[PDB]
RNA sequence: UUGUUGAUUUUGUGGGUGGUGGUGCAU
């Protein structure tokens, strides 16, 4: 089991939930509020300060939230469920999510602690 | 308490909302959303005496600035007992224009109708002209497949009741694409009413509008549908067929391919 | 009758007029409200309160992202018997028929007459090619048997549902498309007639599926080329006639 | 229309620290992450609508 | 897209629908 498989599970229990926080506006709102757990970025945003600035929330010593890098903005969308599905079941009309914010985990998985262990 | 300055204060806008009939609501009235304690400044403006007009626009104003779970309480607590009491209390039995536009402005936050109108409504002994009235805003008004779909699941599994059964009847009428699951509890739905050992379901005698539902379900869904669910389905007519729908059931049934 | 009549309209109006004054001073009570506004809110506002789901909320939230996973049916209209589809049938072809001799007797659909016309007569991936040009390009490469293939390919790459300014593509694409049928017959097709009948009599097919939904843009072009055709014939006469013209005839009438 | 909101609501120095340039909602219920709509002569909340002074 | 909000809408092409419709009749 990779990481990356791990945070496509949990990302899909935490929508289960209701507890992402889809996009920058809402990230950032997450991030200001104390609400975030974990952060997941895509490191190939075409603006810079996107990535300074969810990093520098992120990084804020009062509320230091676990941070994460995917490669495409695509990816992170289709698990964070943006994307519809076709009736040969693959992802259409994906859209891209530069950036989101797990606000609820939903239930205690076995990936959710590799993801907290490697952190560690 | 609230301030006893304000009490006065939203006391006077609940004497607008008896009268208001148009123009600009009272601004006081205007901020109550965002209050945290909404439902103590709502009560002291006696919503059950709030006009038609200002219902509507009430359902409006909340709907719109009140989160999910806070909307499904206003819905629940306000509008379905405004609903309830107008049918009730009204000669005819029939619903206000303000207050049946209301139901469709509640529709517009799918997840907070469902679960304040429509299962409690069902789930609180609904009589058949509150089914009718409430299903025909359904119908009218365009629902999202999935939260129609998770609403149409909901209805199936619940005990039959004839109001009940109008619900699953305007959502099949509404021509959803139903994922496969919905499509399965469908059917399911359908099969617990065939003799086999089984509940009393069985033997309930079913009304027109089940027969209804089950010639609405497989005009469309005949294709999604698999050979077994379909024979299963074809029992069901033999068994507990209608003596003129039942035909027609089985002629759509057996016109439908394998998914 | 009149004094009832008197009495109804002084109460209408003596209703109307208190329905008038109750408005007034709602407005009024409006107005002082908007008044004390800040005053009330500040006190609300010091007097906020300070800051789980339903299993039955519980289930929902779960079945919409389930739903989510699951694919999606389609859905089917019901299925008319064949008596109702005869049925259906018959009385289109009888209204165009009896629309069909309304027009051999004189009806023109802008219903009027043709004695109207007769008033001062006397007295005074895939591309879709906007050109016929174009289109031999695409097809440059392709045997005079691949025809149908790449234009029938483009009908299906540039469907009206598919994106917005489609039906003006393939209004153009029909356009484009008769001056290739007419363009093929006049090159020469001697050597392979049998190839050439069978990519011939398939493009006039979809044109008929086009004109059927682009008559505007194929009219406009068959007008065009009767004009091209009359300036040829003022200058060569019979050297301007060419087989594809009288094929170019022919095909009006089909259409 | 606004694109990238968020880049003009959030500034980053080059040391990375987040500092905000315009004013959080008072209301509690709105919550943190809620930037009041900047104007010269008022400062507005649109959220619960309320009207706030820019001097404030 | 809503009135700040978050996919509930908007756009283009197709497209089913008379129905909080009445009136009498037969336990």
């Amino acid at each position: 089991v990779t990481i990356e498989d791990a945070l496509k599970v949990v990302l899909r229990t935490a929508l289960v939930h209701d507890g992402l926080a889809r996009g920058l506006r809402e990230s950032t709102k997450a991030l200001t509020r104390g609400e975030a757990l974990l952060v997941v970025l895509v490191s190939s945003v075409t603006e810079a300060n996107i990535i300074k600035l969810v990093e520098g929330l992120a990084n804020d010593p009062e509320n230091k939230v676990p941070l994460i890098k995917v490669a495409d903005a695509k990816q992170l969308g289709e698990w964070a469920g943006l994307g519809k599905i076709d009736r040969e079941g693959n992802a259409r009309k994906v859209v891209g999510a530069s950036v989101v914010v797990v606000k609820n985990w939903g239930a205690e998985t076995d990936e959710l602690s590799m993801i907290m262990e490697h952190f560690s | 308490a609230l301030p006893e300055k304000v009490i006065k204060a939203y006391t006077t806008v609940g004497s607008i909302l008896k009268t208001w009939t148009h123009g600009k609501l009272p601004k006081l009235f205007k901020v109550i959303p965002s209050l945290r304690n909404w439902q103590d400044v709502i009560y002291v403006t006696n919503p059950e005496e709030w006009s038609p007009h200002v219902v509507y626009e009430a359902t409006k104003l909340f709907v719109s600035n009140l989160t999910a779970k806070e909307s499904q309480k206003f819905i629940n607590l306000i509008l379905l007992e405004r609903f309830r009491d107008n049918i009730e209390t009204s000669e005819d039995h029939s619903l206000n224009y303000h207050i049946y536009r209301a139901v469709k402005k509640s529709l517009y936050k799918p997840s907070a109708f469902f679960k304040g109108f429509l299962f409690p409504l069902v789930e609180t002994g609904c009589n058949v002209r509150e089914a009718t009235i409430a299903g025909s805003v359904l119908a009218k008004v365009s629902v999202p497949a999935l939260h129609s779909s998770a609403a149409l699941s909901y209805l199936l599994r619940l005990p039959f009741s004839p109001p009940t059964t109008v619900f699953i009847k305007i959502l099949l009428d509404k021509k959803y694409a139903l994922p496969y699951q919905t499509v399965d509890d469908c059917v399911y739905y359908f099969m617990r009413f065939r003799i086999l050992s089984n509940g009393e379901d069985a033997t309930r005698v079913l009304p027109v509008i089940w027969h209804k539902a089950f010639l609405t379900f497989a005009q469309r869904y005949k294709n999604d549908i698999t050979q077994d669910q379909r024979d299963f389905l074809l029992e069901t007519v033999r068994q507990r067929g209608h003596k003129d729908i039942g035909p027609e059931i089985r002629r759509e049934l057996l016109a439908g391919a394998s998914r | 009758k009149a004094e009832v009549m008197k009495e109804v309209i002084a109460k209408s109006k003596f209703y109307k007029q208190e329905r008038q004054k109750a408005q007034g001073i709602m407005e009024d009570q409006i107005d002082n409200l908007d008044d004390n506004f800040e005053d009330v809110m500040s006190e609300l506002m010091m007097t906020q309160p300070k800051k789980p789901k339903t299993d039955l909320d519980k289930e929902y939230d779960i079945k919409v992202k389930e739903l989510q996973l699951d694919k999606r049916a389609a859905p089917s209209d019901r299925t008319k018997t064949e008596e109702e589809k005869n049925a259906e049938a018959e009385e289109k072809k009888r209204e165009l028929e009896q629309q069909r001799l309304d027009r051999m007797n004189g009806m023109i659909e802008l219903e009027r007459g043709v004695e109207d016309l007769d008033d001062g007569f006397w007295e005074n991936s895939i591309s879709c090619p906007r050109t016929h040009d174009a289109l031999l390009d695409q097809v440059k490469k392709l045997d005079l048997d691949d025809h149908p293939k790449i234009v029938k390919n483009i009908i299906k790459a540039y469907q009206p549902k598919l994106a917005e300014g489609n039906k003006e593509k393939l209004g153009k694409f029909t356009a484009v498309l008769l001056r290739h049928i007419i363009f093929l017959s006049n090159q020469n097709y001697l050597k392979n007639v049998q190839s050439f009948k069978r990519t011939q009599n398939a493009l006039i097919s979809i044109l008929k599926s086009l004109s059927e939904k682009y008559n505007r843009e194929l009219s406009e072009e068959c007008r065009d080329y009767i004009n091209e055709m009359q300036a040829r014939y003022k200058k060569n006469h019979f050297d301007a006639l060419s087989n594809g013209d009288l094929v170019f005839f022919s095909i009006i009438g089909i259409l | 229309k606004v694109k990238l909101a968020v880049l003009s609501y959030y500034k980053v120095d080059a040391e990375g620290k987040v500092t905000k340039l315009r004013r959080e909602c008072s209301n509690p219920t709105c919550g943190a992450g809620v930037f009041l709509a900047n104007h010269k002569d008022r400062l507005y909340c649109g959220k619960c609508h309320s009207v706030y002074k820019v001097n404030a």
